[PDB]
């Protein structure tokens, strides 16, 4: 209901941008990894991940929400086994708000309920906002990381340390939070020129310690398109103020 | 084309991967018979945080039936186990999920 056609204007639109290395990780803003283990959430994950970092920004408050609270609660959303970020959002901004992960808790692949009376912590958004194909690090770091996606598969699953050069699955199936950029120093095997290998910081749902603690870096550049495996696509961020 | 969820209505595989026939020793729990290497027919899949596939199968009456074989992380290597079964269905009923 609201984008990006004026909300550069109170953070980076009269400014520069460092087109290089970012980590929102290591700002006072990212939230510890959660698990779905098998029961498709995503979508709601990414959304209270989201939440988080803002609140996490602002006045610096470690809040964890909960993810089956909106996997029962998913009024224009379908639930436990897919669903839009978009849409779940705005089921937020008029029920109120998601209860603490302690207050509410997550059972993966396992029937649950919903009750909007087990919290008493108000909890809640007032817009959100979609950000274009491009602007994903333009956009991470006055603004906050986003809500994106990426084309899961096995390539994109091997989960070790480094640089994600490599192929990506054949749908855009799977719901992530971007969390920062970098550059690395690697050399040729011919003539040893400092390969500029520029990357995303993408974090998984999985909440598993996934390679990097739960978030593989892929491949991207200085601008922010050539992102493979979809990197971006369907990006949403939040905005509690 | 939405979020780590519903699939579409995926054909067959080669002839080989076969999640299809591990039911053997995994009906063993409750859905317990004769019925050894179920004849599954039509396959889906989904993903969480690991593969989550999906098989359309045969039993009994020639009663069809669908299964949620899930499949998961490499911690060991390999492991599926039906996270639920439904054994009132025919071929119509394919693979709807939840
Ligand atoms: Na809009
Ligand atoms: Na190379
Ligand atoms: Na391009
Ligand atoms: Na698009
Ligand atoms: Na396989
Ligand atoms: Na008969
Ligand atoms: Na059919």
């Amino acid at each position: 209901q609201m984008n990006y056609e004026e909300v550069i204007k109170k953070y980076k639109g009269n400014e520069n941008f460092d087109h290089a290395a970012y980590d929102w990780r290591l700002h006072s803003g990212v939230t510890p990894v959660k698990d779905q283990k098998n029961c498709g959430s995503c979508w709601a994950f990414s959304s209270i991940g989201s939440v988080e970092s803002q609140y996490a920004i602002r006045k610096n408050k470690l809040i964890t929400l909960s993810e089956q609270e909106l996997v029962d609660c998913s009024f224009k959303n379908y639930g436990c086994n897919g669903g839009l970020i978009n849409n779940a959002f705005e089921d937020m901004i008029e029920l109120g708000g998601i209860c603490t992960d302690d207050d509410y808790p997550y059972v993966s692949d396992a029937p649950n309920l919903c009750n909007i009376d087990r919290c008493t912590e108000k909890y809640g958004i007032k817009n959100y906002l979609s950000v274009p194909d491009n602007k994903l690090k333009e956009a991470l770091r006055f603004l906050g990381p986003i809500s994106i996606s990426v084309a899961v598969s096995d390539d994109f699953a091997f989960y070790k340390e480094g640089i994600f050069d490599g192929e990506c699955g054949d749908q855009l199936n799977h719901a992530v939070m971007l969390v920062g950029f970098g550059m690395k120093e690697i050399v040729n095997p011919l003539t040893k020129k400092g390969e500029k290998h520029y990357y995303y910081i993408i974090k998984n749902s999985w909440g598993q310690q996934w390679g990097e603690r739960g978030f593989i870096n892929i491949e991207t550049d200085e601008s922010g398109l050539m992102r493979k495996c979809g990197l971006g696509t369907d990006a949403f961020i939040p905005l509690i103020e | 084309m939405i979020p780590g969820g519903l699939s579409e209505a995926k054909p067959a595989t080669p002839e080989i991967q076969e999640i299809v026939d591990k039911v053997k020793p995994q009906l063993e729990e409750k859905t317990n018979e004769t019925y050894g290497k179920l004849e599954a027919v039509q396959y889906k899949t989904q993903v969480v945080a690991g593969t989550n596939y999906y098989i359309k199968v045969r039993a009994g009456d020639n009663k069809y039936m669908h299964l949620k074989v899930f499949k998961s992380l490499p911690g060991q290597n390999e492991d599926l186990v039906l996270t639920g079964y439904q054994v009132d269905k025919n071929k119509d009923d394919e693979l709807t999920g939840f």
